[PDB]
């Protein structure tokens, strides 16, 4: 409790430097050695593995108790190898990384001996010899050598350099033989230009080469204990004991590969600090210690925010750009962020609240670059960039200077740039009305605004006596208003000619229950929970629920929001299953709504209900099967048409189909990695054009 | 795990505490440490069960959203109960939903003991809710004044 809070709070607001409260705490935590050593052991190995954001201050600690008292230091020495060993036991390889890091850094502070940290690093790079073992086991050993460089590559080098010469010399070997096949996967934009995104691996050794080249010196990096050179010199040093890395086994999960976001160099901000480059240790740093605080702080978004303005470096730096950046290159992870969406967005709300008079201008700038970016983005990163830059424009009255990009009128309307403001001005309606989005854009938009969402019945005061079943729905029209029951209604659609299924049956139930609930999304929630018995009746066939999301679409095809909430009521409700939406989705009917964003929200969402199903394992599986199924035939005999009419195949629409094949494996990878025989043997075969058979090879590459 | 680590401000009980519920205090903190029922204050009155859909279901899936009505006029008073299926989509809302706009509009979310009839309704003497009854501004989005 009070330990605990004296140690967290090390480093924190003081009217005192960092050396004076350094030296008072280890003063502090010496005293309760005797009463307390374990507890003490304990927090300090706790704070090395979950606050790596702080690791230069924590490791001076532990070198000043360790001038202090040798053999406390040999204890909590002891204590972190044992610590590392169980995390990489239980698959924390993330958490390992930082342990490592912590024992590397504590060479500089002279409580561990160089040659031993040379030797186990020797050892890490051995499991790059090791045969038949996934390429991630071995990127993992190779990841956490690299990024401990940073910290304590000089020391290493100054007193071995001849066994650090070996170390690499194996290490550029593994890189050079490392398969790259899930790169494209995971890159946000495809174009290499302004800046390439980089896989995690080569970006890591570029400059970590760049730092042997400039002698191991570094311009970022808070080093304390530089401060005690008196105390730590005249200290004792540990060895550790030799380390034999955990052999891997069948229940090994290790790290996926990255590619490393980037959309900043020291030219986007020519009057500020200059920007460290993209190929120095000090941006890798920089980054990672930012990401590490929105790790530790993504509960409290105040906190966070105050916790990343005030980040520390040794010299001055374009922060508002790097937090912004980083904040980006969080969101637009793939697959996944490592937060909750929505979280960023008040994230950025709260930073901006903070850096009231600099924040604001170095996002709408990053939004103008984003916007510009906007041809080779992934599909899947640009719904993300979609739903924070509408959420966001909601925050703030919707101001926006939208004629900055009337370049995107004069395109073709399904290009990214005119398809990703239509999407936007979408999800800012939802979040608003028609009328109001109709007025905050320039009259040069009005075409890209929302249509607006009324409801259509083929029965209603347009409509002709020459329609099948015309009088049997208008009298159903007077039956739900008289409030009758099911059975009431069942004897009225008897008087339904049929061109058990019957189309026009249902037609008209659904036609007219849905019109006369048209109001709000609890007048037709109620009124499907009312007449439940009969959907069931009249849906119990695959072609009635087919039918039912079909006629319900052409009532609602200009509400794109209800048709989400009424297919997600009817799956909960059992009026129709996650495969009929499936089916539904691919179906013609949605051919030319098949790019747009409410039709995939619609899919995961079914995906999402489907994987919650208890004891449903075979019709998840099969969920899967049916969509690659389509995925694969649709994308087919575009590639085949393109091929026979000697076509352009890299159209907008394929495009976003093969992005969004490439989303189910992404939102959705840990599931179907438990398809991977079945997948190879049935459906993603060697027969298949490459172009589709890549996104299979991708996926399976990110834990081969 | 660490003290500093666990902090969760936003998911913390307010002090509010339904008088009309029909329990002991420790029974109301009982059932507000489990629900995945939200209060949500000062909206505007012509938000709609649309527009909170599409606000609160970016922290994950909403079972049902029960508009707060003027106990006589019987139209939306400023407030409502957002229902979701999972506690922790509840916690982010708090986290990050709680506090921000909706129709220009900062509002307010609560953990709440649960729905029951009655309580969508306003229980201000003219009807809304009782806040307005002593409000002294003008607000636009609340009919005016109090
Ligand atoms: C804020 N709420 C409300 N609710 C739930 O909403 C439903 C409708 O209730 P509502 O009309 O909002 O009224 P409450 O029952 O919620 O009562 P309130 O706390 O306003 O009572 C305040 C008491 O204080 C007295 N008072 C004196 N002077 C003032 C003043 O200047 N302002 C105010 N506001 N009160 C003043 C009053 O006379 C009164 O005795 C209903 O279902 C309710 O439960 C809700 N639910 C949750 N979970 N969380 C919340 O924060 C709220």
């Amino acid at each position: 409790d009070h330990l605990e809070s004296l140690i967290c709070k090390v480093g924190e607001k003081s009217a005192c430097s960092l050396e004076s409260n350094l030296e008072g705490l280890a003063g502090v935590l010496e005293a309760d050695l005797p009463n307390y050593k374990s507890k003490i052991l304990r927090l300090l190995c706790t704070v090395a593995r979950l606050l790596p954001e702080k690791l230069t201050i924590y490791t001076t600690l532990v070198g000043l108790l360790n001038a202090r008292n040798y053999n406390f230091g040999g204890e909590f020495v002891e204590a972190m190898i044992r610590q590392l060993k169980e995390s990489l036991k239980a698959n924390n390889y993330n958490e390992a990384v930082y342990l490592v890091r912590f024992l590397s850094d504590l060479v500089n502070c002279h409580v561990i001996a160089a040659p031993s940290m040379v030797a186990m690093f020797e050892n890490f790079v051995s499991v790059t010899q090791e045969e038949d073992v996934p390429q991630v086991r071995r990127d993992w050993y190779v990841y956490a050598f690299l990024s401990s460089l940073p910290w304590v590559g000089k020391e290493l080098y100054e007193k071995k350099d001849a066994e650090m010469d070996r170390i690499f010399a194996n290490t550029e070997s593994y890189l050079k033989r490392r398969q790259k096949t899930h790169v494209p996967m995971l890159q946000v934009w495809t174009a290499d230009k302004p800046h390439p995104q980089e896989e995690y691996l080569d970006c890591l050794w570029a400059q970590i080469q760049k730092l042997k080249k400039d002698r191991w010196q570094e311009r970022h990096i808070l080093r304390p204990y530089l401060a005690f050179d008196s105390i730590l010199c005249e200290a004792l040093q540990h060895n550790l004991p030799p380390f034999t890395p955990p052999p891997h086994t069948e229940d090994s999960v290790y790290p996926m590969p990255r590619v490393i976001f980037r959309m900043f160099d020291y030219t986007d901000d020519p009057e500020g600090p200059v920007m460290p480059g993209s190929h120095s240790v000090e941006r890798f740093v920089i980054e990672e210690n930012l990401h590490c605080i929105i790790k530790s702080h993504w509960k409290e978004r105040k906190t966070c925010a105050a916790q990343l303005v005030s980040y520390p470096g040794k010299n001055k730096i374009p922060l508002n750009y790097h937090i912004v950046e980083v904040i980006f290159a969080e969101l637009f992870q793939l697959p996944a962020p490592p937060h909750i969406d929505v979280m960023y967005t008040t994230l950025l709300i709260e930073l901006c609240k903070l850096q009231p008079g600099s924040l604001p201008q170095v996002l709408a700038q990053a939004t103008e670059m984003l916007y510009m970016r906007l041809d080779t983005m992934n599909t899947t990163c640009v719904d993300r960039f979609i739903n924070w830059f509408s959420h966001h424009l909601s925050n703030f009255q919707f101001r926006w200077s939208w004629e900055d990009w009337s370049d995107c009128l004069s395109q073709d309307p399904e290009s990214p740039k005119p398809k990703f403001v239509r999407e936007v001005l979408e999800k800012c309606m939802r979040l608003s009305y028609h009328q109001r989005i109709l007025d905050i854009v320039p009259p040069t938009f009005s075409a890209l605004c929302p249509s607006n969402p009324t409801c259509i019945y083929k029965y209603g005061d347009e409509s002709s006596n020459s329609l099948p079943g015309h009088s049997v729905a208008l009298c159903l029209a007077v039956a739900f208003k008289s409030k009758a029951t099911n059975d009431e209604i069942f004897s009225i659609l008897k008087d339904v000619p049929n061109p058990s299924f019957n189309p026009l049956k249902i037609e008209v139930f659904v036609q007219t229950l849905l019109h006369l609930a048209a109001k709000s999304f609890s007048h037709s929630f109620s009124a499907l929970a009312k007449f439940h018995e009969v959907f069931k009746t009249l849906a119990e066939s695959d072609e009635g629920k087919l039918h039912v999301l079909r006629v319900m679409f052409e009532v609602w095809r200009n509400h794109p929001q209800m048709i989400a909430v009424l297919v997600d009521k009817m799956i909960r409700t059992q009026i129709v299953d996650c495969a009929a939406v499936a089916n539904w989705i691919f179906s013609s009917e949605l051919s030319r709504d098949f790019t747009r964003l409410f039709v995939w929200e619609i899919l995961h969402s079914t995906i999402r209900k489907m994987n919650k199903h208890v004891g449903a394992q075979s019709e998840q599986k099969n969920l899967f099967l049916v969509i690659f199924q389509r995925f694969i035939m649709i994308l087919t005999e575009h590639l085949v048409r393109c091929e026979t009419d000697g076509t352009s195949v890299l159209t907008p629409w394929y495009k976003n189909c093969i992005e969004r094949l490439q989303q189910i494996f992404l939102q959705h990878h840990q599931i179907i990695q438990q398809y991977m025989v079945t997948l190879e043997n049935l459906l993603f075969t060697a027969e298949l054009d490459p172009h589709i058979l890549a996104v299979f090879q991708q996926f399976c590459a990110l834990q081969a | 795990l660490l003290k500093a680590l666990r902090s969760d401000s936003y998911v913390e009980l307010s002090q509010y505490r339904d008088q009309h519920f029909r329990g002991d205090n420790e029974e109301q903190e009982k059932l507000l440490k489990k629900s995945c029922t939200l209060y949500v204050g000062n909206l505007s009155f012509y938000t709609t069960e649309e527009q909170i859909y599409e606000l609160f279901s970016k922290s994950g899936d909403i079972k049902k959203i029960i508009m707060g009505l003027d106990k006589m006029k019987k139209t939306a008073c400023g407030f409502c109960f957002v229902e979701y299926y999972s506690r922790a989509d509840a916690e982010n809302a708090m986290r990050y939903i709680n506090g921000t706009r909706l129709d220009d509009r900062i509002i307010r979310t609560d953990w709440d003991a649960g729905f029951k009839e009655g309580r969508q309704y306003g229980r201000g003497r003219s009807g809304g809710q009782v806040r307005d009854e002593y409000r002294q501004d003008y607000d636009a989005g609340r009919g005016g004044y109090g």
